[PDB]
Order: structure tokens, then sequence, then C-alpha cells
RNA sequence: CGGGGAAACCCCGGUGGAGGCCUGUAGCGAUGCUGACGUGCAAAUCGCUCGUACGAUUUGGGUAUCGGAGCGAAAGACUC
RNA sequence: AUUUCGUGCCAACGGCACUCGUACACGAGUUGUUCGGUCACUGAGCACAACGUUACACCGUUUUGUUAGGAAAGAAAAGGGGCAACAGAGAACCUGGGAUGAUAUUCCAAAAAGAAUUGCAUGUGGG
RNA sequence: CAACUGCAGACCGUACUCAUCACCGCAUCAGGUCCCCAAGCAUCGAAUGCUCUGGUACAUAGAGAAAGGUACACUCAGGGAAGUCGGCAAAAUAGAUGCGUAAGUUCGCAAGAAGCAUUGGCUCUGAGGGCAAUUGCCAACUCAGAACUGCUUACGGCGGGGAAUCCAACUGUAUAAUU
RNA sequence: GUGGAAAUGCGCUUGCCAGGUGACCCAUCCAUCCUCCCACGGUGAGCUUUCUUUUCACCAUAAUCCACCUUGGGCCUCUCGACGCGUUACUCGGAGCGGGGGCUCAAGAUUGAAAAAUGCAGCACUGUCUGUGAGUUCGGCGCAUUAAAGCAAAAACCUGGGGUGU
């Protein structure tokens, strides 16, 4: 039930990005999806180790 | 499905600021730009409205 | 062709006139039966106007 | 796309403080000159091949400018 | 050889919906829409309906944007009427009202008349 | 009567609805696709434009008249006595 | 088209002419002459064969001196004020790597105008 | 456009493209073989042949009228 | 309504066969300011409110300019509130890609491969 | 108020199919199901036959001259409807061009009435146009004619005709599944 | 606000009223885009017992914008016509034909920005075209023909009449 101007504001407030865009989609099972792409001045591999992955 | 044809007339309206369109049966020999006179006072010609 | 001639002032307006209505008229077969006829025309018009 | 007719209009609009980047196109008997603004690509054509370096060497350091090459898949 | 298919997502041929087949740098052949037309400015239909000159046929969104003296002349009834209308009226207002005034004097001159 | 002896305009009928039938609505038809004369301008310009509407091409008037022809023969009797009865005061 | 055509005169065809003239046609073959695959005779009869296949006007055979064959240094060269396309000696060219039995050990390509080359392949 | 005629008017040749007009595809139907099948490919289909094919024509979506009722160019037709 | 894609698999199923499969198993895939719809139009029509009827609303009226014995407007304006078209009206975007196993006028990043058009608010210069 | 510039541009759909296997017919059923794009040659051609691109070899197969069958397969001496309730079924006519065409009639038709002739291949000739300054250059296939030469009458596709009687004027509709 | 004798050209805001677009889908004819043949040329493959300057493939340019010769229609002005202009075609003209010069609308053409920096084929580099004919409903003739058959509506948008402001 999120909006994409919801999905940027809660990116930013829990990881501290910026971003240039976000895309998304509905799965066939129900679930949404979304694309975040972050500004050029930060690295998105730099926030995925931070977080873990 | 009417076999008649009819006519578009242009008034003034009495009280206000605008025209008035109406529709009725045309006579034979009306034709456009004629000017139609409806009223007690109005003359006996083709295409006027008059009392009996 | 009938256009050039006229344009061209080897033909005038009353003859131009003539032969058009005859083109329509189905009197000319071809472009070679056009021209001949135009020939003999404007030398009978030679004889007149020498005789004048 | 608009073009540019002289010079001074050049100028001008190379100092507009807006301009990103200047493109330049080195094409056989002509120059062209690509300034990259908001909106809109303002080009600039010379048909004369000197002053044409004179107005490459003296633009204006601040803008960055590149010059146009043939880039391949893996370039 | 080639054979084009839809490409927006109406698959019916109405009159607003008509294509004209491109060819594009890729050597390919694609449809693309071509809008639908205007048929401009015209005067009044109990009046003839006739296209008015100096004015340009000019759809919903373009007329909108378009300069205002795309769309009308500089007399009066600019954009509404033609030069033979606007003529006729300006004739019509002027001996009209000559004939009441005339009509006014002769009236009341003769009553004055007939009562000396 | 180069192409038809008698039929005229109804040869578009071929050989159906009886002669009589065709004869009757051969008059009528004639009138209707015909060019009468208009009193405004005094030309032969008035053609029907569906069944009682008359336009001229030359003055680009329309008229109320009668079904297959501009005008009826009532119509004539009708505009004297009114005029008569006008000119009685 | 304008003028219908007889049978009788299908035999023989206009070869039509330039107007400045002078163009010329080269054939290289520098790289076989490199190796042993070529041979001198080999080039010899390949100037006889040009000379006596190429046609003019519809006829084979018989040149009016105004198509030269002579080579030099390697390379055959077609001096010539008639028109012709360029494609046709290479079309020629194949034919006689045909009759040798080479056509699976030489290959002719383009450089420029006015010029063919004979390459090996791998 | 040419002829003929005192007139009323009458003839030839072109042009034009009408019609619940004709032959004939797609479409919409269903005459004959009383053909095939008749525990079928099919609780009505298949093959040739056949009717019509600018009109009272064919067709998609939407909408409106039903069981002592609806609808019917009328066959006690049709209403999953 | 997952039949799409990749990998595996041959018990049952595809009236014969299978190493194949729209079968079985495990994981993947559908990206839009401009495309279609809503936002935001009327049509054949429908029937909330109001009124009337009915022992009983689960009934009738409700577009021929238009509800209701009718005080329905939150500076003049008469006639309540809605719905019904993914083929009618309306509608600001185009190519190239080495960008996929499967999506693209939806993805591409500073030389955006790029070139545009349009809706809001702001700020400067003309003012 | 016209330019420029900075920022921001919400929601849902988006895979695949659309059928001799993805829908409705108990099924991967020779039935049914709306819209768009549509090449070359023959030819009047969206008829019919063959072909480049794209797509398919999937519909149980192997061996193999019994009778009797079905067929969107044929041929038969002499006779020619003698068969049968009944010419049912089959045969038969056939394109194009020139000539020619009856009774009857509501004057439109009947009419392609009926009937006769020609048709291949090759080599030529004539007619039918445009543009520039009488000349030069150039384009479209249609029609007409001649000489020579040949036939085994030789793809496909394509009306059999006439004389009368009864009924309904005509085009149309109509018992889905015996009229 | 302003230019021109005219058709008409160029550069503040709307209580009320009035027009317009939306908006009505054509046989025939002409016709863009497009594809299909020819002629010339460039590139690459195919056949070659014998012939074939030959057979086959390719030769591309999106939206948006700037500047301004063909066709069809409407109109102004000068000279003012009885016979004259014009279509394949059923027309037209003192209620203003035709001819000279102009204003304007629609559809096209041409120069340029975009854009060679892309795409294609052959092997780092090479090549990267134009002109004819036939077909084909964008558009035009505000089109013929049956008609006792003869314009679906509305939102939204545009202009003007008045008024206000300078
Ligand atoms: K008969
Ligand atoms: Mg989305
Ligand atoms: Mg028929
Ligand atoms: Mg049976
Ligand atoms: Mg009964
Ligand atoms: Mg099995
Ligand atoms: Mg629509
Ligand atoms: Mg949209
Ligand atoms: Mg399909
Ligand atoms: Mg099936
Ligand atoms: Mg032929
Ligand atoms: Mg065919
Ligand atoms: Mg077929
Ligand atoms: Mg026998
Ligand atoms: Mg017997
Ligand atoms: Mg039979
Ligand atoms: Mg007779
Ligand atoms: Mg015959
Ligand atoms: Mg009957
Ligand atoms: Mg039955
Ligand atoms: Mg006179
Ligand atoms: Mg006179
Ligand atoms: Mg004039
Ligand atoms: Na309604
Ligand atoms: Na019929």
């Amino acid at each position: 039930r999120a909006n994409k101007t919801e999905i940027k504001k809660a990116i930013r407030k829990l990881y501290q990005v910026k971003t240039v865009k976000v895309n998304t989609l509905i799965r066939p099972d129900g679930l949404k999806k979304a694309y975040i792409r972050l500004s050029a001045s930060y690295d998105a591999l730099d926030t995925a180790n931070k977080m873990g992955l | 499905g009417r076999g008649a044809p009819l006519a578009r007339v242009e008034f003034r309206h009495p009280y206000k600021y605008r025209r008035v369109k109406e529709l009725m049966v045309a006579p034979e020999g009306m034709f456009t730009g004629q000017s139609m006179l409806c009223g007690v006072k109005a003359p006996l010609a083709i295409g006027n409205v008059l009392p009996l | 062709l009938l256009r050039k001639y006229r344009e061209e002032k080897k033909i005038d307006r009353h003859i131009y006139r003539e032969l058009y209505m005859k083109a329509k008229g189905n009197v000319f077969r071809n472009k070679r039966n056009l021209m001949e006829h135009i020939h003999k025309v404007k030398n009978e018009k030679k004889k007149a106007r020498q005789l004048a | 796309p608009r073009e540019i007719k002289n010079l001074k209009e050049f100028l001008a609009i190379c100092s507009r403080k807006d301009a990103r980047c200047v493109k330049v196109k080195h094409n056989p008997k002509v120059t062209k000159f690509k300034v990259r603004c908001s909106r809109h690509l303002y080009t600039l054509v010379m048909a004369d091949k000197k002053k044409a370096d004179k107005i490459e060497r003296s633009i204006h350091p601040s803008v960055k400018k590149i010059t146009v090459t043939s880039r391949s898949h893996a370039n | 050889c080639p054979r084009v298919q839809y490409r927006r997502r109406m698959h019916y041929a109405t009159r607003g919906n008509r294509m004209r087949l491109v060819r594009t740098p890729g050597n390919r052949l694609v449809m693309q829409k071509r809008g639908k037309r205007s048929q401009g400015p015209h005067t009044p239909w109990v009046l003839g309906h006739k296209r008015l000159a100096g004015t340009k046929a000019l759809r919903h969104t373009k007329a909108r944007l378009a300069p205002r003296h795309q769309k009308t002349t500089s007399r009066p009834y600019g954009g509404v009427l033609s030069h033979e209308q606007v003529r006729d009226r300006i004739v019509r207002a002027f001996l009209i009202e000559e004939q009441r005034i005339v009509k006014r004097a002769l009236k009341a001159h003769a009553k004055v008349q007939k009562e000396k | 009567a180069k192409r038809t002896v008698k039929m005229g305009v109804m040869g578009r009928y071929g050989a159906r609805y009886g002669s009589n039938p065709r004869k009757r609505a051969k008059k009528l038809e004639v009138s209707q696709h015909a060019k009468h004369f208009c009193s405004f301008c005094g030309k032969f310009a008035f053609r029907r434009k569906a069944v009682g509407i008359w336009r001229c091409d030359g003055c680009s008037k329309t008229v109320a008249g009668g079904a297959y022809t501009l005008s009826t023969p009532n119509n004539t009797t009708v505009r004297s006595t009114v005029r008569r009865l006008r000119e009685l005061k | 088209v304008a003028v219908r055509a007889k049978v009788g005169s299908r035999g023989f065809t206009r070869q039509r002419q330039l107007a400045k003239g002078k163009k010329v046609f080269k054939i290289d073959c520098s790289i076989p002459a490199s190796d042993g695959i070529f041979s001198d005779d080999i080039l010899s009869n390949f100037q006889q064969y040009f000379q006596d296949n190429v046609k003019l006007n519809g006829r084979k055979g018989k040149l009016t001196s105004k198509v030269r064959v002579n080579m030099r240094e390697n390379t055959l060269s077609i001096t010539t004020t008639m028109a012709y396309r360029k494609k046709y000696f290479k079309y020629l060219t194949k034919k006689f790597l045909k009759k040798k039995d080479l056509r699976d050990w030489i290959r002719i390509l383009a450089k420029g105008k006015d010029t063919y080359q004979l390459k090996y392949f791998n």
C-alpha cells in the first residue's frame, strides 16, 4: 500500500542516501518490488556491504 | 419521422438580456430571413400568429 | 494542345472556344487529327481577311 | 536544437553559466561547437578552419570542453 | 517483405486511430500515429458555413499555446465574421437609423401643420 | 429519346413493379429532381433537399415548399385570398 | 521503349564511352607472387586470358586498341575510354581462377577506387 | 457535338455510371446425392454440388422486453 | 491465469513412442510525468433522494429542459445527488543499444547513446 | 505579463496465449470464436496453380496385388435412356474476339436466346505520347496487319440448350436437429 | 497598441451576452507516406562440362525546430465582359466572367540544426545511390447517386460585442 514518494523518504531515513528514481511493480504473488537508483555521489555497492549483503 | 418541415425562429427575451430560440411547424412559402410577427396587433400575412 | 496554341497566339479566343466544344463532342481522333483541322481553319481565315 | 548565427551570440550563450559542457566536432570542411544548456542544445557551425582554433583556446577555462570521437562498445 | 504491428494499445482502425508507415535509421518499418485534424474557425452556420481567412486550423492543445493573432484579424468582429458580413451590419445600422429619424420628423411636422 | 423510347428516368427499375405504378411515380420523380425558378434572385436554381425543403444555389436561400414541387396549386390560391383580406382593412 | 526492338540486333550492344576518358583499373597479385603459389608462366597466360576474353561492343577477341591490357610489376592494368563496371573484371578473374583450379586458394577483395588484389585465407 | 424540319419537334455518335440488376471470391446460408458416417472427428459433423453476395445485407461491444409470461416477415418458431 | 524462463527428472499423464513435454520438482521473471484506464465528457439507458401507493416496499415516477404542493443555491444566477463507452469525444515521446535466460516507446548516468514536449510551485533579469 | 532558470512530477495494468494443443464443446475433439499488417510469376483476378522471407515434417507405424468396400480417382468396342416411379448419378457446355440472334412483352426486356468462324511458335510492319532547342533525347503496353513454320486439338479455371402446361407477380423471410 | 487604399500583417484583465472548434466517416478522379518493378553505379557472396559485361543480397535517417518553389480553394485591387472560363464527369458569370498585380488557408517540396558521434556488410580500415513506371482512401473535389432514408450529444478549448485599465 506504499507509494513512490513514501518509499523515497523512507529509504533516506533508514540508510542515509539520496536517490534519483524509484520504480515499482506488484509481483504475481502479491508482493510489491521497488528498484531504487542512488545518486552518483553515493555508492550502491558500499551501501549493500554496510547492510550486510 | 415527420413529413412537415420545421422552422427555427429567434426572438428577444422580454425581460432579460438574452436571445430565445423557438421551433415551429413551417407554413408553405416561409423562407430564411423572413420576419415573424406574433401578437394581437400583428398584421394579416402568411406566417404571422394572430388571435382567432 | 489547345491551351498551348492559345498561349502562343497561333489561335484566338473565338476559334479556341469552338474547337474546345468539338473536342468534348468526339470530333478529333488524336493529336494529328486536331492539328490538320487547325491549319485548315487558319488558312480559310487568311483567305477571308485578304478578301476584306 | 537551436542554431547560433554569429559569434557575439555564441559568446553570450557560452557565458550563460548554464552550460554543462561544450562538445567540439571536427567534421571535414566544417567545425561545430555544441553547447549543452538546459532544455536546448545550441550549435555554432564554422566553415573556416582557422580562428576555429582561436575560439577553442579562448574558450572559458571554467567550462568543460570535450572532443567528439568515434566510441566502441567496449570503450 | 515487411509487415507491421500496432505499437500503442488500441487495435481498431477508426477515424481517431490512423497510422503512417515510417522507416527508422535502424532499417525498420514501424507504425506511427498521425493525429486528428481540426477544420478551423468558420462563420456562423446560419449565415453559411464558410472558412475564415487569416486563421489557422489548430487542435485543442495547439490553439491554447498559440499566439493570439494566429486565430484572428485586427478588425471589428475579427475571428467571428467575414469582411462581407461586417460591411452588411455597418450599412444596416446607419441606414435604418436614418429612416427612423426622417419618419419621426415627418410625423411631428404633420401634426403641427394639421393643428394650425 | 435516343436511349429510351418512353421509360425515361424509370429505366433504372428494369422490368419490375408494373407499368402504371411506374408512370405515376415518374411525373413526381422528374419535378423533384428539376431546377425551379427563384423569385428572390431571378435564377433557375432551386433544388430539393429532403421532403419539403428547397435550397437555391445562387442566393443560398432555403424555402419551405411542397413534397415534390416548389409550390403547390393550393398555396397559390391561399396567397391571393390573404392579400385581398389584408387590403380589405 | 521509344523504339521497338528487333531480334536481328540482339547480338551487338553499344558499349558507351566516357567524356573525360583515361580510366584505369588495376589488379594486384603481390601476395601470391610473394610466395610460390603463382608462377611467371601463369602470369603470362593471365595476360593473354584477359586479352582475348574482354568483350567490346558485344564482341570478344577484337580490340580496337581503345582497351589496353599490358601489365607491369605484377599488376594488370586495364586502361580504356569506354564505360565499364569494376565488378566485370572481378567476374573475369573468378572465371580464370576456376579454370586453373584455384578457387579454394585465392580470394579477391577491393581497396579503393579501381583496385583489386588477391589474397589467401585461413 | 453533328444532321433533318416552316413550326411542333424528331434522328446518329460520344460522355456519364443508375439498379431491393446479372456472372462471380470473402462473408452469410443449406437444394441434391435420399453420398460418407451412423457404439461417429461430431448428443447434427464431413465431401462434392448448390442459394445469395450495395442491401428488407453481414458482424463486435453496450442497452431494453420473460413463464397463467416474453418475442415472432407466423413454423404452435425461439426463450443456455 | 503462471501454461513464460533456467536447471533437473521419467513413477503416473500426452489412447503408439520418448532420452521430448503446456507433465513432475526446485528456483526465477512483469520497472512508465508522456502507453491503456481513473483523474475529467456525454449516449441508448439505470434508479439514490423526494413524493405517492401498498395489510406489507422487496412497487411506481425519475431527459419532450430535467426531481419534489416544491422554502433543495452557503453576487447574480429557475429546474437535488450520481452512474453507464479499455472500438464514440479526450489524450504532453521519439529513435539507437554489446540492455535479459525470461521485460521494455517502461531499463541506459555526466559525453545520461541521447534529442524533445508538457503540469505545478519558486528565483533572476526585462520591471 | 512574456523569457530563462531551480525543484518535483501520484495510483492500477504490463509474464504468456489467443487456438488442427493455452478459450467454449466431459478431452491436446475434422465443430464454433471479433480486430490490424499481407511478397513474386501466370491471369480479368484476394479465383486457381507454383515459389523467396517467416514457419513446419506434429498428427501409431512396418510388410504387402484375396474377396467385399469408401474415394475431394480413371478408361472402355457396337448401340445410345431399351434402365428407373422418375435421365437419379455420370457424361456434356465452357475463356476471348468478329458476325448473327425468334415468339412474346408492362417497351425496360426476353439475350450469353439460338447459331457460325478464329485462336500455337517465330521474324517483321503500322497507329495511339512527353520535354527542350525542323532536330535531339526519352517512357507505357494495348490494338490492327503480313510472311514463314507446326499440331498427338494437349496445365489450371470456366454457362449444356430448346418447345410447352400448373402455382406464386418480383428481391426477401421461414419449422437450430427428417418438410 | 500599431502597419496597409483593400484582401489583411506585426507586437493588460473579463460579472453578462453571441458565435466557432469538438462535429459526423462517399461511388468515380487525383493523390502523399509506404512496397513492387525497372536504368545506372558501389560492396559481398553464387554458378562455370560449355555459355552468361551475368544470377542473388544490401545501399538506412525517428520525433522536435529554423528559414522560405508546386498543386487546390477563398478573397482584394486595376482594366469592367454577351460572349467567355473550366472538368473524366452531371458547371458557372453585371448579385461581377476573363487578363495583369496581390492577401490568405490546406497539403506538399527545398536549405539547415538534430546526425554520423548512429546503423549495415567485408577485412585497423574500407563502401555507405539517384532517376523512371505500377499499386495503395492520409488529404482534396465541403463531391455524384436512393431518400415518404437527409448533421449523435456534451465536457474542454478559441475568438469576438460590451465593460474595465493605461
Ligand atoms: K428462351
Ligand atoms: Mg507501473
Ligand atoms: Mg446473383
Ligand atoms: Mg444419407
Ligand atoms: Mg399446425
Ligand atoms: Mg502413450
Ligand atoms: Mg477512444
Ligand atoms: Mg494516456
Ligand atoms: Mg491472432
Ligand atoms: Mg479444434
Ligand atoms: Mg500478362
Ligand atoms: Mg492469387
Ligand atoms: Mg485463395
Ligand atoms: Mg461404350
Ligand atoms: Mg422396364
Ligand atoms: Mg444431375
Ligand atoms: Mg423480335
Ligand atoms: Mg454465344
Ligand atoms: Mg415467390
Ligand atoms: Mg428441419
Ligand atoms: Mg452580345
Ligand atoms: Mg456587349
Ligand atoms: Mg483578378
Ligand atoms: Na440519458
Ligand atoms: Na438478390
